[PDB]
Order: C-alpha cells, then structure tokens, then sequence
C-alpha cells in the first residue's frame, strides 16, 4: 500500500 | 443545547460523496440511502462554512496528490470484499499517533474518489460501503477529537476558503512582508 504515506506528505505543503 | 452535533457528521460525509459523483456524471442516491423514509433535517448550518472549506480543501488536496505522486483509486483495485481493507491501510497511514488536522480533509476527498471509480467499475454496493465507513470513522475516532475543541470551526479556521494559499500569502507578519515603512 503506497497511499497514506504520501497523503501525509502533501499535508506539509498544505498544513493550515 | 445539542440538536445535530452527531447527526451532522453523517451529513458532511453524505454531502461530500453527493457532489463527488455528481462531478463526473453519476447519481448518489441511486445506490445510497435509496430506502425512502428520511428525516429532512432542519436546514444544516454547520455544513455552511464547514462544507465550504471541505470543497476547496478537497480539490486542492487531490490536485496535490496526483501533482506530487499519482492518483489514489488508480493504484487501488476496489471490490466488494477487500475494499474496506484498502481504505483501512490509508487511514492508519495518516494517523501517525493521534489526530492532526489535514489528514481529515485528505480522508474526505480520498473516500469520495473510491466511490467514483467504484460506480464506474460496476460496484454500486461498494459505494454505500464507503458511505458507512466514512460516516462511521467520522463519528467514532474523529468524534472524540473534533468536539474536544470545535473540530469544525477549527478545521475551517485553518482550511477556510483558499486557506492553503492564504497560509503563504495571508501570512505577511512572520512570513517576511516588506512594508514596515
């Protein structure tokens, strides 16, 4: 499973 | 003074999948809550600013997911039997220890994606499946963490309309803003 591990990466570039 | 704090949860998940499938060209009630006998609700006020930040945050999270790696369901297979397991792996992934903002929005558009490709793969029953897994995870793990400190008013305060771009532009003060004069 690759999803989830990357779904959090984008969070940084779009965190609040 | 309650009224729809727990019922509103299933209202946010159901509204996210309604506009999600509506985007491509498929109906939602066609294979979801088809059973008549509804409640109608008073009107829905939390979904106003909440759903708003969920639409701009869901389209920006998706654009950044393929623009940074690839599609989500495209990598999944989807099927009535091992579908809940797929979304179960992506869920634990986001949860690194507790519940931090950001993973909630990515989870909203994520499940909506599996619902779209699901109908295209002749999996109507699969759609309703993700509908119960979305309203459940929201009313189970995200329930005791959202009501803790206004999880909807806060999720909108950090992901309001165009909040993602407002974090780099609206910053100004501690960002660098050269206009002290």
């Amino acid at each position: 499973g690759q999803v989830g591990r990357q779904l959090a990466i984008i969070g940084d570039d779009i965190n609040r | 003074m309650s009224m729809a704090m727990s019922q509103s949860n299933r209202e946010l998940v159901v509204d996210f999948l309604s506009y999600k499938l509506s985007q491509k060209g498929y109906s939602w009630s066609q294979f979801s809550d088809v059973e008549e006998n509804r409640t109608e609700a008073p009107e829905g006020t939390e979904s106003e600013a909440v759903k708003q930040a969920l639409r701009e945050a869901g389209d920006e999270f998706e654009l950044r997911y393929r623009r940074a790696f690839s599609d989500l369901t495209s990598q999944l297979h989807i099927t009535p039997g091992t579908a809940y397991q797929s979304f179960e792996q992506v869920v634990n992934e986001l949860f690194r220890d507790g519940v931090n903002w950001g993973r909630i929005v990515a989870f909203f558009s994520f499940g909506g994606a599996l619902c779209v490709e699901s109908v295209d793969k002749e999996m109507q029953v699969l759609v309703s499946r993700i509908a119960a897994w979305m309203a459940t995870y929201l009313n189970d793990h995200l329930e005791p963490w959202i009501q803790e400190n206004g999880g909807w008013d806060t999720f909108v305060e950090l992901y309001g309309n165009n909040a993602a771009a407002e974090s780099r532009k609206g910053q100004e003060r501690l960002e660098h803003h050269h206009h002290h004069h």
